[PDB]
């Protein structure tokens, strides 16, 4: 009855001619399947009649095609997360397949704790190994259905969380010492005259000694475990994570905007390419690539014994070079920086918004010399330009979000450890381990609940928001009708 | 309304006590005792600085919370009949959340100019320190209040636009300008917060 | 030179950091429990489906607890009155951030619980809005942590 | 005290191989576009993250506070 | 009742426990300088020398191995229960 | 692989009786959207309105039968050869006759339910009588 109802609905949508008993129906079919469509006519010409052909109707009026591009295997799960917006707009679509990994859904961890990544991978791998019986058996709950749809992304995000935990060198908030650790204490104290602090350091200089003497040299892979067991961990990790934030966000948004150039050159339109997106890239670069280059220059052009007069000063140049820097400044004024700054401001703030204006009126003049609603065009262009110019800064600030989750997850893991495990491991081995089973089970439950799922879900959706507000809202815009074949969805 | 009555009573009683103590002080030729200078001097500038930082981030975050809930309730109410608005309208929500971000980075910058003192007396030790502490407290209060108020405005406007979208989905683009105006007003607040603490030395 | 009554500010910073977050979590739990009770009268199968606002309030309370524990463990007898005001500011900030986050969590969780009782397809979208609430409280935590050193 | 030239060279070489190794097509069968984009993105992103971390660790302006009160304990290490 | 969910949770928790406490025991046997804060300390051992530190390191390590031992025990018990439940049908 | 997959549109010529078979075959294939061509229909110009009404009646009958079965707690296990064949016009009458026999059985069940309601009223009377047996003590 459902098949009959669909058939009669289509016939109602179809048209009936008066010249013959034939019917003409408008059909949206893929180019690849056209032959199969003809095969249907081959069934028609065999048993019921012989005069039922199909002809490609190649006109341009309306005929807004459906998307139908969502044809893929298990990776289709990725598309579903992108499918929250309904891309449409024909072949302009450039969504998941370009991103997949570099998408804000595989750097959707920023919480890799080695062990947390291995737990996620183990869960997803066990679930993928059991997917046969899982789909064969009845579903448990809608949340389980979502997890089943996402299993592939869950597993690959687990792999990336493992890698991020390795580079962060924070396994359950406890670092890992592999192939050396750099730093030392005896060279710092004997040469540095900070010796004879065996018990005096435990009586006079509590938590005092932090000085680099003859030291240096980074971890070949990640972050030294000494930074983890220290107490200035918060400041160094904060600066490092914020700078990593800036560089990652700037390169990501640059790639997102750059994809739009290809997106538009595919759809001809040379006026927009040479007048609308070149200003966007120019402004974005002149305002943010300068900050990235400054960050790298500060990282590379100094050393431990090079802080200006004061002992450390941490960074002291990251923030005082604001987005306007009117005058004065002092501090770091390396030759040419003032001129470069002024040139970037004039080319970006003063020129880019001005040339982003006009657009179709330029053609209209020629049109007016040949023999469009100016108002709506220019007002929409103006609102889009102000939206983009403010949104560059807004999304640069909003890219800072996942790093707060990173810091919070690190602190949560560290405090959970120091509050449960540190209590559970002590002296009087018999009493210290008879109840270790219960305390460690509590640790497992807490790590599963607040860290694996809760914070995991928080990061899961944070990165999707970063996708859908700034990452993918740069190259693709608009909506379109999705696919709709006769799949007999009713079983 | 009992809570409102209690708050009004406390307000009026405290203000009556203040005006009566002021008139008593000025009548009894006891003006020197009512020393505002001693209060602003012997008070530690560290309290002013830290209270400014805390308010700068806290007012921002609570204004953002006001906006996000006042718009989320509207979205969920108006999204029952049209599920498509459950995500498309989200472009007007992140504003509020991004508004809260305009606090934390700000809360960093002011906190970037905090140093210890190792001094107790107020005579010629702390003049520039006094100015720095008061200026950064003022900047923190400015950013916190402006950010909270712009967040509540943006949330209100976003709820209105979201309910507008429930009938004709083609007016969202035409109506997007009001909330970005509100966000720009918050940007003005953050800009003056930057400028206020731009040139201040602490130490 | 250690001034007296120095630990007072840090003590009430820790107390506020704990208490305000606790109150926000309690309000969120109460509002979402009322919403769940209202919704469960017609869709019994959807009870554990949307119990998550309660765990969100628990997460906010966890943020309050961790900030309070850190501040208390940083407390010493001889506070130089520069650290104590830092602790108090961080505590007040995170406490009011948790209060606001719990407020939004409770209100939006009740609304979304009613909606998902009525319209089953609305849950996931609600998720996004709800998750943003936690972020706000989260900000308090991070702005406390940087305030724990500088 | 760790040498930096050798680790950066070896990791740059390895990530460059896995990045520009797609022209060496293993399947040449199914879609083949998702896999090349995946490999290139993974290599570039992982290399960028590792380089950012190691460059941040380079030139330690301020030393960590080994406040464990066990400096005498780590002196052996 | 020995439900399948309970047995599965017990088995996975037991495996989690055995692997983690074995790696704790190994890391204590090498005496890595990361878990030093976790390791109990008494002020009278500061001047004694590293020998006492290594002795208490060995003691807490042995504690960890016996903990993993009863973890293996209850994991085996859960495995026996779930296998009996499966073979009953 | 590439995210273009050009769609393009086409016209589908048909016949009088061949249209049903061809459309059923295409629905089995299922690769076409069939954008509407006549907007001014509003069901009143649906041509096959009577067929749609028959389908609606069959759907209502099926829904009532399924609700009764679920009240009876009977499984709907129907695995195997689920897409047998699109329904021909002639066999629709026989299927409707079988459904009408099922509906007659359901009507007999409803009459039984009414008799059960009468019996439940009798049972309530019996319970009130059970109370009257003890009320003799209250009479004293």
């Amino acid at each position: 009855v459902r098949k009959m109802k669909a058939i009669y609905h289509t016939l109602n949508l179809c048209n009936i001619d008066v010249t013959q008993k034939c019917l003409i129906a408008e059909v949206w079919c893929p180019v690849t399947d056209l032959d199969s469509i003809q095969f249907a006519l081959r069934r028609g010409t065999e048993h019921s009649g012989s005069t039922v052909p199909s002809i490609l109707n190649r006109m341009q009026t309306n005929q807004t095609p459906p998307t139908y591009n969502k044809t893929n295997k298990f990776t289709h799960g990725f598309q579903n997360i992108v499918d929250a917006y309904g891309i449409g707009t024909y072949r302009e679509i450039n969504p998941a397949p370009y991103t997949v990994i570099t998408f804000p859904f595989l750097f959707a961890v920023m919480f890799g704790d080695f062990g947390h990544g291995i737990l996620m991978t183990l869960f997803a791998v066990w679930m993928v190994l059991r997917e046969s019986r899982i789909l064969s058996q009845k579903n448990e709950n809608e949340m389980f259905s979502m997890v089943f749809s996402g299993r592939y992304i869950i597993l690959l995000m687990g792999l990336f969380s493992i890698y991020t935990g390795l580079i962060y060198n924070d396994c359950f908030s406890k670092s890992l010492n592999i192939f050396g650790s750099s730093w030392s204490v005896r060279p710092m104290f004997t040469i540095g005259n900070w010796t004879e602090e065996t018990l005096l350091g435990s009586s006079v200089l509590q938590l005092n000694p932090a000085i680099p003497g003859v030291f240096g040299g980074p971890y070949p892979f990640g972050i030294d475990p000494i930074w983890n067991i220290a107490t200035n961990k918060l400041t160094f990790l904060n600066s490092f994570k914020m700078k990593m934030s800036v560089i990652l966000g700037i390169i990501h948004m640059l790639f997102g905007v750059s994809l739009s150039l290809f997106n538009h050159i595919y759809f001809k339109k040379p006026l927009n390419i040479y007048f609308g997106f070149i200003p966007e890239i120019i402004f974005m670069s002149s305002l943010f690539g300068y900050l990235v280059i400054l960050i790298f220059y500060k990282w590379t052009a100094y050393d431990a014994h090079s802080s200006r007069n004061a002992p450390s000063l941490l960074i002291h140049f990251i923030n005082m070079f604001l987005f306007s820097y009117p005058e004065s400044g002092n501090a770091m004024l390396y030759s040419g920086q003032k001129g470069i700054q002024c040139f970037l401001i004039v080319v970006a703030m003063l020129c880019v918004p001005w040339m982003l204006l006009f657009k179709p009126l330029i053609l209209r003049h020629q049109y007016l010399r040949k023999k469009f609603d100016f108002g709506d065009t220019m007002v929409h262009q103006a609102i889009h330009t102000i939206e983009y110019c403010l949104g560059c800064i807004s999304n640069t600030a909003s890219y800072l979000r996942l790093w707060a989750l990173s810091l919070a997850h690190a602190q949560l893991s560290e405090v959970l450890w120091t509050m449960v495990i540190h209590i559970g491991l002590h002296v009087r081995s018999l009493a210290g381990g008879l109840g270790l089973f219960f305390i460690f089970a509590a640790f497992a439950t807490l790590t599963v609940a607040i860290l694996l799922i809760m914070e995991g879900l928080s990061a899961f959706l944070h990165a999707l928001r970063l996708h859908w507000v700034e990452f993918q809202n740069k190259f693709y815009t608009g909506t379109g009708f999705k696919f709709l074949p006769f799949s007999f969805e009713h079983i | 309304t009992g809570l409102e009555l209690l708050y009004l009573g406390i307000f009026v009683a405290f203000w009556a006590c203040m005006i009566v103590v002021g008139i008593c002080y000025t009548i009894f030729d006891l003006g020197f005792r009512f020393d505002v200078a001693w209060f602003l001097t012997e008070t530690s500038p560290f309290m002013w600085s830290n209270l400014g930082i805390g308010l700068a981030i806290s007012l921002s975050v609570v204004g953002a919370a006001w906006g996000i809930y006042i718009t989320g309730s509207s979205i969920i109410g108006g999204g029952v009949k049209a599920p498509r608005i459950k995500t498309k309208n989200l472009v007007s929500i992140i504003f509020c959340e991004a508004v809260a971000i305009y606090g934390i980075i700000m809360a960093i910058v002011i906190s970037n100019m905090a140093e210890p003192f190792s001094a107790t007396d107020p005579k010629a030790i702390g003049h520039r320190n006094y100015h720095a502490g008061y200026s950064m407290f003022g900047a923190g209060l400015t950013v916190g209040l402006s950010n909270l108020f712009c967040g509540v405005c943006v949330g209100i406007v976003g709820s209105g636009a979201a309910l507008a979208d429930a009938q004709n989905p083609s007016l969202f683009v035409k109506i997007l300008i009001v909330e970005i105006f509100g966000s720009a007003i918050g940007l003005f607040g953050v800009i003056v917060a930057i400028l206020q603490t731009s040139r201040v030395k602490m130490g | 030179n250690n001034p007296e009554y120095s630990s007072f500010f840090g003590v009430m910073g820790a107390s506020s950091a704990m208490v305000f977050s606790a109150m926000g979590a309690a309000y969120g739990t109460a509002k979402s429990g009322t919403g769940i009770a209202a919704m469960s009268v017609m869709r019994p199968e959807l009870i554990m489906k949307s119990i998550i606002p309660v765990v969100m309030a628990g997460i906010i309370a966890i943020y309050g607890l961790v900030v309070a524990v850190l501040i208390a463990n940083s407390l010493t007898d001889g506070i130089t009155l520069y650290r104590s005001f830092l602790q108090l500011g961080a505590g007040l900030s995170v406490g009011l951030s948790g209060l606001a986050a719990g407020f939004a969590i409770g209100i939006v969780g009740d609304a979304g619980v009613r909606g998902t009782a009525q319209q089953p397809r609305l849950f996931v979208g609600m998720i996004l809005i709800l998750i943003f609430a936690e972020v706000l409280g989260l900000y308090g935590l991070i702005v406390a942590l940087i305030l724990s050193t500088k | 005290a760790h040498s930096f030239a050798l680790p950066v060279i070896i990791f740059t070489t390895f990530w460059g191989l896995i990045g520009i190794a797609g022209p060496w097509f293993v399947p040449k069968g199914p879609n083949r576009g998702v896999i090349i984009t995946m490999l290139v993105a993974t290599a570039v992103c992982c290399y960028l993250f590792w380089l950012i971390a190691i460059l941040a660790q380079l030139n330690p302006l301020f030393g960590p506070q080994l406040k464990n009160e066990t400096i005498w304990y780590v002196r052996f290490l | 009742c020995c439900g399948p969910k309970l047995a599965a949770c017990g088995i996975v928790l037991s495996a989690w426990g055995v692997i983690m406490l074995i790696m704790l025991g190994i890391f204590f046997n090498v005496h890595s300088a990361v878990l030093i804060e976790d390791v109990p300390f008494t002020e009278k051992d500061f001047e004694n020398g590293p020998q006492n530190i290594y002795n208490l390191y060995e003691q807490v390590s042995y504690n960890c191995f016996i903990a993993a031992g009863l973890y293996l025990l209850l994991g085996g018990f859960s495995f026996c229960q779930v296998r009996l439940n499966k073979r009953k049908e | 692989l590439f995210r273009s997959e050009e769609m393009t549109l086409a016209q589908l010529f048909l016949q009088s009786e061949a249209a049903y078979c061809c459309v059923s075959e295409l629905e089995e294939l299922g690769k076409v959207q069939f954008r509407d061509l006549n907007p001014d229909v509003n069901v009143f110009q649906r041509k096959f309105v009577n067929e749609v009404r028959r389908c609606e009646e069959m759907d209502r009958k099926l829904r009532f039968v399924e609700k009764e079965i679920r009240k009876a707690n009977i499984p709907i296990m129907d695995t195997g050869e689920n897409p047998e064949v699109p329904f021909p016009r002639d066999m629709i009458d026989l299927e409707a006759n079988f459904e009408k026999i099922e509906n007659e059985l359901k009507e007999i069940n409803t009459n039984q339910e009414a008799l059960k309601r009468n019996f439940l009223e009798l049972t309530e009377l019996k319970f009130i009588l059970r109370k009257t047996q003890q009320f003799f003590d209250e009479m004293a």
